């Protein structure tokens, strides 16, 4: 009874972070509080656009 | 007494009873008519609230 829509792979070649847990773990204090802006932006998104095909950018 | 009295005294009680026997028949009617499109006061039959429902945000997003 429709379409699915799911976006094209093309948007999803992004730039993905190649490091081991520990390395997230390490420093991840010190990245929370200086990347918080973005993080803050995408994850109120996710709660209010409730799709995440929104969230893409 | 007078047949004055028997006539209207029974007039009453046709009366009475004509009003009475329309609306038995108006009731039968109604019950099986509400009781089909359910849109009446009563056979209301219970539903759940919308009370009961946690707005609060969740742990997942999608929600």
């Amino acid at each position: 009874p429709g379409i699915v829509e799911l976006p094209t792979l093309e948007d999803l070649k992004v730039q993905e972070v190649k490091v081991s847990s520990s390395v997230l773990k390490a420093a991840a204090h010190h990245y929370g509080a200086q990347c918080d802006k973005p993080n803050k932006e995408f994850m109120l998104c996710r709660w209010e656009e409730k799709d995440p095909r929104r969230c893409l950018e | 007494d007078g047949p004055e009295k028997n006539y209207e005294k029974t007039m009453a009680i046709l009366q009475i009873e004509a009003e009475k026997a329309e609306l038995r028949l108006k009731e039968l009617e109604v019950r099986r008519l509400m009781r089909a499109r359910g849109d009446g006061p009563w056979y209301q039959y219970p539903t759940i609230d919308k009370a009961l429902i946690d707005h609060s945000p969740k742990t997942t997003p999608d929600n």
